[PDB]
């Protein structure tokens, strides 16, 4: 009941860091409603599949979150840019979002699976322990393209309001009016960097090295458990 | 299909290798035995007198 | 314990095959995937910095959430490279300016996601009540994994493409 509540208070964090960035109650409910759709959607796919609601299944939907997010903000974006960039009302600038990544959104579904299918894999105990995260976790992702693929759109289509072209939102006045000004030179200095970066190169392929090796040495010093010991409330005494 | 793998090499080389993986795996972990379960189950009652 | 155990490297490493190969198929390129697949120590190095300096262990939900951060910052770099080859195949632009182009596109959407799941398992971070040793283990790894993933990758995976598709012609 405590990662149930946690899952409520992630998908309000999430919705006000969606209001932060989209500025309109319609536009923020788009990946708001994306993401409960899929984790309901999940459990019926644990019911047909003979899993339960354990500990794992149910961090493996806190973990999905981000996932589902991301399915729904990159369909949504991607229409906010396409109505910014030419001026296409909401539902031609959708149809047009949708047939340059809905493609890719598939194609990365089948990649990240190839990240999350093996550990289904491992033998005897904990075998079963990484299973519950590989099914709730590749069922969530299913979902959530099948989602970004019928929910998400029509809904883009119905409840994102109409950008005029090159409408950055820099003209509004308050917090969103200096953030949009903010956000828009922050892009400039980070294209500016990455441009300057490019040039440069090799010293960054040595300092990915210095990464890696940092990486490596991280990797073997931290101490390797399996299930960390919970407070359960209670305890035994052994009297010999 | 055809004419789209004619035009995607690799991709169709991708799908071979993925099919021949999940069978070179398979093997290593398959039972090995002359027959399968051919015979029909018996239980025998023994008893003395 | 004596039967069988660690059996890691063998699951972990037909995973990154496989990954590749869907990479390949994608990109419809044997050298492109690299680009993509050189991002995961990003997200690893912060998970690992985050639980060695709260001091908690490589455990079941420090794996299961590095996973999960591997997963978002390959997605990122996926697209990255996906909307820059676009951009040199239909549109014909050059490598540097499409990257560039890529990279500007991509900002928004990549720091949206970030900042939505940081923020949404800061709940687990601080956790205390029953349960928090769990929701603890899985945040911290998370948040520590997203923050590098977020601010290196932006940064590193229009280095990868450019210099990856530099190195094959
Ligand atoms: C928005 C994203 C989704 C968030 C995650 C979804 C919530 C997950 C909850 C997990 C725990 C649920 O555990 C389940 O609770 C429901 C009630 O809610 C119980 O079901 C109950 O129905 C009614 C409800 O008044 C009770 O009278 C009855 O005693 C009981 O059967 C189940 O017996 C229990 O197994
Ligand atoms: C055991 C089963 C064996 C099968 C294993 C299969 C795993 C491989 C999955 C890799 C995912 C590929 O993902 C797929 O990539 C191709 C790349 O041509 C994309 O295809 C798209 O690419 C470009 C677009 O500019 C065009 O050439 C093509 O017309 C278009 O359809 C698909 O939109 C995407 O869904
Ligand atoms: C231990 C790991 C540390 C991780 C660090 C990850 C990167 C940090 C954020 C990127 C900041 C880099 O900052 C960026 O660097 C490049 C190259 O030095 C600079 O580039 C500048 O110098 C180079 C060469 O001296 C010129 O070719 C270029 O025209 C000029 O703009 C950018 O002007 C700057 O914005
Ligand atoms: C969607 C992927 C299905 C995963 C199949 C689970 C295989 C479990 C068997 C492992 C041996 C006990
Ligand atoms: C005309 C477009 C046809 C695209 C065919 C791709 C289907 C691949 C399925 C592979 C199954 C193993
Ligand atoms: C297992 C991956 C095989 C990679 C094929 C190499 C391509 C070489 C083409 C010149
Ligand atoms: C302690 C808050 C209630 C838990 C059930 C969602
Ligand atoms: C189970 C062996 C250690 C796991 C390292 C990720």
């Amino acid at each position: 009941h405590e990662v149930v509540k946690t899952l409520v208070e992630a998908i309000i964090l999430v919705f006000l860091v969606m209001y932060l960035f989209l500025q309109n109650f319609r536009a923020t409910l788009i990946p708001t409603i994306a993401v409960p759709v899929v984790l309901l959607g999940t459990f019926a796919v644990l019911a047909a599949f003979g899993f339960s609601i354990n500990t794992l299944t149910m961090f493996g939907m806190v973990l999905a979150i981000g996932l589902l997010v991301d399915d729904a903000i990159v369909v949504v974006e991607n229409v906010e840019r396409v109505m910014a960039e030419e001026g296409l009302p909401p539902k031609e600038a959708t149809r047009k979002s949708m047939g340059q990544i809905q493609g890719a959104l598939v194609g990365i579904a089948m990649v990240l699976s190839a990240v999350f299918v093996p550990m289904a894999f491992f033998g005897g105990s904990t075998g079963a322990i990484y299973r519950q995260f590989s099914i709730t976790i590749v069922s969530a992702m299913a979902l959530s393209v099948l989602v970004a693929l019928i929910l998400t759109p029509a809904l883009c289509a119905t409840m994102l309001k109409p950008i005029a072209k090159g409408d950055h939102g820099e003209g509004k006045k308050g917090f969103f009016g200096w953030f949009n000004r903010m956000f828009e030179k922050s892009t400039h200095h980070y294209t500016d960097s990455v441009g300057g970066i490019l040039r440069s190169t090799g010293r960054y392929l040595v300092l990915y090295l210095i990464i890696v090796v940092g990486m490596a040495y991280l990797f073997v010093r931290l101490p390797s458990s399996f299930l960390p010991d919970e407070d359960q409330g209670v305890f035994m005494t052994m009297v010999q | 299909m055809p004419n789209f793998f004619i035009d995607r090499p690799i991709f169709a080389w991708v799908i071979a290798i993925i099919i021949m993986l999940a069978g070179g795996l398979a093997i290593l972990k398959l039972p090995v035995a002359q027959y399968p379960t051919i015979a029909p189950p018996a239980v025998t009652i023994s008893a003395s007198y | 314990e004596r039967l069988s155990g660690n059996q890691a490297p063998s699951l972990y490493a037909i995973s990154l095959i496989v990954v590749f190969l869907c990479l390949a198929a994608l990109y419809e390129s044997w050298s492109i995937p690299f680009s993509v697949m050189l991002v995961v120590p990003l997200g690893v190095i912060g998970a690992l910095l985050a639980a060695t300096f709260r001091g908690l262990t490589n455990d079941v939900y420090f794996q299961v959430g590095l996973l999960t951060t591997i997963g978002l910052s390959a997605k990122n770099a996926i697209l990255i490279v996906e909307f820059a080859k676009d951009l040199m195949d239909k549109e014909g632009k050059g490598l540097i300016e499409a990257t560039l182009d890529a990279v500007r596109m991509r900002l928004r959407p990549i720091l949206m996601t970030s900042l939505a799941f940081i923020l949404g398992v800061m709940p687990l971070v601080i956790s205390t009540g029953a349960g928090s040793g769990a929701q603890n283990a899985v945040g911290t790894g998370v948040m520590g994994g997203m923050v590098t993933a977020t601010v290196l990758a932006i940064f590193f995976v229009p280095v990868f493409f450019v210099v990856v598709r530099r190195r094959f012609s």
